[PDB]
């Protein structure tokens, strides 16, 4: 049997690492967390240390209101029966306002009110975390690449439960907090629109999220396959080209005929992965805004 | 209609950002060459990016590219054929030359510092407060080469200090001398450690590097380059 | 034309069959016996499909489609024009998906490194024979496989799909779904590290893995480290294509019912099946 370096034969543990300073606030940052051998195994043993300024608890808290906050109606529409509560754990769902409302604030409590305040929590949540991905990298002197990738994936999120919703007049429109009802929502929304196979940013997005796992599968292969060259040390190898690297770049020059750089491989991915909800919410936003059906819209545009 | 425009438009985006990225990934190994190293013909239909600068840490200088491209040593190579695209048989002993899947490159011969600027690889006898935690420990068992004769004992590990894994086994051989050993590279059972890519006769071959307490990024390439290229050239002594 | 650094590894040696006759290059392409297998598949396969598409008597496509025997002939044979040209065609891509996997095991071995990619790769061969061989064979019938055409097969998904209702309530569909979205985060947060390391803000130093490592664990208090990200994305998306794999495997063989009711063996477990509240009680 040859070793193939998906899991570890030796671990090795040494002084926690507080990590570098920079100008991040030290007076911010946690303690060193417990050392998981479990997960050694994989990847690294050291959990912690977190960083949690304002900005951080900010953020840590309103994502607990908005889980709580459906939580309780989840409670509740369990009469607070703990055992219906787990039998029925996947069929709740807090849903968003009625159409009558349109994107007013009046609708009541128990009939949208809630999904609007659960939906404000989540709101500042993701947004201060975003504050968070850049604030965390300017304290380090690098890049905000982290930031810009992130802000993609808002973008698919800020369209299903914001921008569209409003665009289309109502809140109606945007999705219910709960594991099924989201999965009806779904394939709900692709039946109001004319199959959404019809519409070209979705074929696109896809292209992407399977890109992804070929890119991912590909380069992660890659990468394992030159370890025993020190492959994974990607950021020295960038500085000062290893035989990893050249063994890399070479294999898939040899094979589909031509390759990448071992900094050039680390763009197509932040692209590749960022195109995914990139186009995935041009395909929303455009749909029944400005697209009823994609299939009858591409009867006349194909 | 807005939503064609969209469509329309992004494709227009996506080429340009196919040949961005193609071009970005072109900072290394171009412009290509003849088997003689002198420019090729037909260099494709993308252009050399502008070069960028990267500013190393620690005082350790620069990196531009795309740049000058040097193989910085010489390559014990030799036609096979009288036209373009055949192999190349070496002229000497390939693992001695350091060619084919033995082949390493001119990397400086300086060892990788961590963010501190100490050096990123130590021995663990010289690392404190580190020590083996999970799965067997590998310090003291026998090494055993491909032709199944055992070649040296492991004295200690090397291991990455701001990563904290294990990076190379150090094994001493018949002769008192030790070697590195790629950690990706050796199966750690519980009565040996085994080797399949040397036979033992093969083990003082192994690069040896210069301090006894680090290791430089061209002695790691050496070291490297050689244990992997045994996979292919011991193969006349490896069994089962 | 080699790159600045190529010649030192195109040595001899490596390839499964054949010794040396078709050890060499073309242009960048290495061959290899496997480089021709390959090459004859994929060109009958291609040469089939455009002969097809005038069986079928369409040039466009959007419009191409080498549709597979119905289902009356189960599966058996079929005239080339009633399913014999995709059961060829179907072969051939077999053929050539297997050539360029054992063709990479030849690559692998010349350039001493390990055979992680044609093994990553046998994921997406196992999956696409998964759809148009393996569930056809337990199905009894070829035409319960896909079309080979660029927008037939996307209405087959459809199709096949809704058979089962709302397809998200497959619990292996379910679970391959996670690993996808799960790989695009994993693929759009590592690019970004090292991006951000090597191009730091303006006039700095390069960032170490130190830096990578501090960024993420203050972030998320947690960082997998550098080799553990990249066992990390090969894990997660090949996992992703065999739980797709198995999703459609289980469909139509030990579940052919509408998969929103699989769920009930949860809901009337017994020590809450009727206990009132709820939207089932
Ligand atoms: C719109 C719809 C809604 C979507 C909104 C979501 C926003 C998502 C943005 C995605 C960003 C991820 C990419 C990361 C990256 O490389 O950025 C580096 C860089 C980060 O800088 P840094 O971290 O401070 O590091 C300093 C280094 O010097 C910098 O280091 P560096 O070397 O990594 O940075 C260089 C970087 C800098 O690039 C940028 O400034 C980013 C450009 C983003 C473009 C967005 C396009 C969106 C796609 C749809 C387009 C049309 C729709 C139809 O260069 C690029 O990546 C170039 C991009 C390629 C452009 C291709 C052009 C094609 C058009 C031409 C057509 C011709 C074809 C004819 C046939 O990003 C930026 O400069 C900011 C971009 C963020 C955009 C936010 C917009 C929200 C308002
Ligand atoms: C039957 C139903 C319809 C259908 C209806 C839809 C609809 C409707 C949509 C998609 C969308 C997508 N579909 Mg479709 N889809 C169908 C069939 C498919 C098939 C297939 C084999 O048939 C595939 C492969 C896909 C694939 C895809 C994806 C490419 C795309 C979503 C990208 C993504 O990652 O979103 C996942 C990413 C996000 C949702 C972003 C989330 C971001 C936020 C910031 C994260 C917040 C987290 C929060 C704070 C909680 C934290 C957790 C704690 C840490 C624990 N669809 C059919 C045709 N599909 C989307 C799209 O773009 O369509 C154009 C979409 O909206
Ligand atoms: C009506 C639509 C139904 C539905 C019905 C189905 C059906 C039906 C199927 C899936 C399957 C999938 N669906 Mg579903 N699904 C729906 C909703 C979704 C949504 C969503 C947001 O709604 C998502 C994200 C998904 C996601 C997915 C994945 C789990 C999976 C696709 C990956 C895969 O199989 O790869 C496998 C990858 C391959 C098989 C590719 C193999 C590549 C080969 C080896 C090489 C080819 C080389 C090529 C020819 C080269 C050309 C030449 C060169 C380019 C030069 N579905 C709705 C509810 N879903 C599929 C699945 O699990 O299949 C196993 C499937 O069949
Ligand atoms: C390229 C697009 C891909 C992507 C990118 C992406 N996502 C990102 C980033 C990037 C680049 C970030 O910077 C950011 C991040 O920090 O990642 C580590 C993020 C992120 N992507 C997230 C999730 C996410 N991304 C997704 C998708 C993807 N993101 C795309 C495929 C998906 C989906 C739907 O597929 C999800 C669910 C988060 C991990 C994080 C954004 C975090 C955020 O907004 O946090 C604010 C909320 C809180 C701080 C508290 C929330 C409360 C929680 C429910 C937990 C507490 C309750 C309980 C104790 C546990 C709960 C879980 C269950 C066991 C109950
Ligand atoms: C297992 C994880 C992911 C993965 C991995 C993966 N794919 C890989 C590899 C790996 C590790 C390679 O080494 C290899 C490669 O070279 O990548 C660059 C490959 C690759 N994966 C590819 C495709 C691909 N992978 C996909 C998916 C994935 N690949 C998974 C998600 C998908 C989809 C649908 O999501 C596609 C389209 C190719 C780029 C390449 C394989 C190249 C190859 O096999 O070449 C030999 C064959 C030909 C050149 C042509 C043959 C033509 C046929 C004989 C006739 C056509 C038959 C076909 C059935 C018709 C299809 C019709 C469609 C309209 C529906
Ligand atoms: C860190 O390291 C890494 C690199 O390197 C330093 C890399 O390069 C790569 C590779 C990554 C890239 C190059 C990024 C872009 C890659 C994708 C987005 C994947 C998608 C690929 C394609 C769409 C094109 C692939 C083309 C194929 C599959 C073949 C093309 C076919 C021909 C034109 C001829 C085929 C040749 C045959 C038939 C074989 C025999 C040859 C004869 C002619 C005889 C990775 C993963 C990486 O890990
Ligand atoms: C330069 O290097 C780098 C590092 O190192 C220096 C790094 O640290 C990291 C940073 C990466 C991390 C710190 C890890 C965090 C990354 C993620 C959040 C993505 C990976 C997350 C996991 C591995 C855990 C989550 C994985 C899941 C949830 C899959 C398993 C779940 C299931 C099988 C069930 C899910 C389905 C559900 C919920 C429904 C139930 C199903 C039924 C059957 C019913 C990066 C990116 C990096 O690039
Ligand atoms: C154990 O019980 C206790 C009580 C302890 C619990 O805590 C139980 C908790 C639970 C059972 C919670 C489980 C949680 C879920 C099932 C939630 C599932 C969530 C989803 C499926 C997410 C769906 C997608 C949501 C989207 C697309 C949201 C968009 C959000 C918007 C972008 C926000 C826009 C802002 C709005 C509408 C407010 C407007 C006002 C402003 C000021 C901006
Ligand atoms: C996604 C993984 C999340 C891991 C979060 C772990 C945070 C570590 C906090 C440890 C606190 C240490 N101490 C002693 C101050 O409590
Ligand atoms: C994302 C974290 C993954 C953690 C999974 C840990 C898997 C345990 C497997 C370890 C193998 C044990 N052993 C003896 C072979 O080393
Ligand atoms: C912390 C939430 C910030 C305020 C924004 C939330 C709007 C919720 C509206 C609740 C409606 C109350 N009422 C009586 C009209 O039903
Ligand atoms: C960054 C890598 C770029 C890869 C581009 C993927 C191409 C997919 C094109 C598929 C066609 C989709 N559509 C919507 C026109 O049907
Ligand atoms: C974009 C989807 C399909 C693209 C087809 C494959 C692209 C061919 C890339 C191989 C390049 C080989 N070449 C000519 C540079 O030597
Ligand atoms: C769909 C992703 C693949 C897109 C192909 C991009 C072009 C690759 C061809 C690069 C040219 C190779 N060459 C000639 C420079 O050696
Ligand atoms: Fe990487
Ligand atoms: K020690």
């Amino acid at each position: 049997a040859e070793y193939q370096n998906i899991f570890t034969q030796v671990q090795v543990r040494g002084p926690a690492d507080l990590g570098m300073t920079e100008d991040v606030n030290l007076a911010n940052r946690s303690g060193v967390g417990p050392f998981s051998t479990l997960l050694g195994w994989f990847g690294n043993a050291q959990l912690g240390p977190i960083y949690l300024g304002s900005l951080g608890v900010l953020s840590l808290f309103s994502g607990l209101m908005w889980f709580f906050t459906i939580g309780i109606w989840f409670w509740y529409q369990a009469g607070w029966n703990p055992a219906v509560f787990l039998r029925d754990l996947f069929f709740f769902s807090l849903e968003p306002p009625a159409p009558e409302y349109g994107l007013s604030f009046a609708a009541p409590l128990k009939e949208g009110g809630l999904w609007l305040i659960a939906s404000f929590f989540m709101f500042v949540a993701v947004w201060s975390w975003w504050g968070r991905t850049y604030l965390r990298a300017q304290a380090l002197g690098m890049g905000k690449h982290t930031a810009w990738a992130f802000l993609s994936a808002i973008w698919l999120w800020m369209v299903l439960g914001f921008i569209r919703p409003i665009l289309m007049g109502s809140w109606s429109e945007a999705v219910p907090y709960g594991i099924f009802s989201h999965l009806d929502w779904t394939n709900n929304f692709s039946l109001v629109h004319g199959n959404l196979f019809y519409n070209p940013f979705h074929g696109l997005s896809i292209a992407f999220l399977y890109g992804s796992a070929l890119l991912f599968a590909m380069h992660g292969a890659t990468i394992l396959a030159v370890s025993r060259f020190g492959g994974e040390r990607e950021l020295e190898q960038i500085a000062d080209r290893g035989t990893a690297a050249e063994r890399a770049a070479l294999f898939w020059r040899w094979t589909m005929g031509f390759n990448a750089t071992m900094e050039g491989i680390h763009r197509w991915a932040i692209w590749m992965a960022v195109l995914v909800t990139l186009t995935g919410g041009i395909g929303i936003l455009l749909s029944g805004t400005v697209v009823d059906n994609w299939y009858v819209w591409g009867q006349n545009h194909g | 209609d807005l939503a064609s425009l969209a469509i329309y438009s992004f494709w227009i985006f996506l080429a340009g950002l196919i040949y961005y990225l193609q071009t970005e990934n072109m900072r290394e190994g171009y412009p290509l060459e003849n088997e003689d190293g002198t420019p090729a013909a037909n260099q494709g239909p993308f252009p050399l990016p502008k070069p960028k600068t990267f500013i190393l840490p620690h005082g350790r200088g620069t990196l531009t590219v795309p740049g000058p491209e040097s193989e910085d040593r010489p390559i014990a190579l030799a036609r096979t054929a009288v036209s373009e695209g055949f192999p190349h048989a070496p002229t000497g002993d390939p693992m001695k030359d350091g060619v084919g899947p033995a082949s390493w490159v001119a990397r400086r011969d300086l060892p990788e510092l961590d963010g501190h600027g100490h050096n990123k690889i130590k021995p663990m006898k010289a690392a404190a407060g580190f020590h083996v935690s999970a799965g067997k420990n590998p310090i003291g068992l026998p090494v055993r080469g491909c032709d199944l004769e055992i070649a040296g004992k492991v004295v200690d590990i090397w291991v990455d200090i701001p990563e904290q894994m294990a990076r190379f086994l150090e094994v001493e051989l018949k002769d008192g001398s030790t070697r590195l050993l790629p950690m990706q590279m050796v199966k750690v059972q519980s009565n040996r450690v085994h080797v399949n890519a040397l036979s033992s006769d093969l083990f003082a071959g192994i690069p040896t590097i210069k301090s006894p307490t680090e290791v430089t990024l061209l002695e790691e390439d050496k070291i490297c380059g050689y244990v992997a290229g045994g996979l292919m050239y011991a193969a006349p002594k490896r069994k089962s | 034309a080699l790159l600045s650094f190529e010649r030192k590894y195109r040595v001899p040696g490596g390839t499964l069959v054949g010794g040396n006759l078709f050890d060499f290059w073309v242009g960048p392409f290495y061959v290899g016996f496997f480089g021709v297998a390959t090459f004859f598949f994929a060109a009958l396969g291609i040469i089939l499909i455009a002969w097809s598409c005038v069986l079928q008597g369409t040039w466009n496509p959007q419009l191409c489609s080498v549709y597979p025997p119905a289902l009356e002939y189960g599966l058996g044979g079929a005239p080339l024009a009633k399913g014999g040209l995709w059961q060829i065609i179907t072969i051939c891509a077999t053929g050539a998906f297997v050539s360029w996997a054992l063709r990479e095991v030849e690559i692998c071995r010349k350039l001493g490194i390990g055979y992680h990619i044609p093994f990553a790769f046998a994921f997406a061969i196992l999956a696409y024979l998964t759809l148009v061989l393996f569930r056809p064979v337990m199905m009894g019938a070829w035409g319960y496989a896909f079309p080979y055409g660029i927008w037939t097969h996307l209405d087959w998904v459809s199709n096949t799909g809704y058979t089962y209702g709302n397809f998200h309530y497959n619990p292996a569909h379910m679970i391959a779904i996670t690993f996808f979205f799960t790989n695009a985060l994993a693929l759009a947060l590592h690019g970004a590290l090292v991006l951000s390391a090597a191009n730091p803000e303006k006039g700095k130093e390069m960032r170490t893995p130190d830096h990578e490592d501090t960024f993420f664990r203050d972030l998320v208090g947690y960082s997998i480290g550098t080799l553990g990200i990249h066992r990390l994305g090969l894990l997660l998306s090949l996992s992703a294509v065999f739980f797709s794999a198995l999703c459609m495997i289980i469909t139509g063989t030990i579940w052919f019912d509408q998969w929103v009711d699989w769920w009930q063996w949860w809901v009337k477990l017994p020590w809450w099946a009727n206990i009132p509240g709820g939207i089932n009680g």
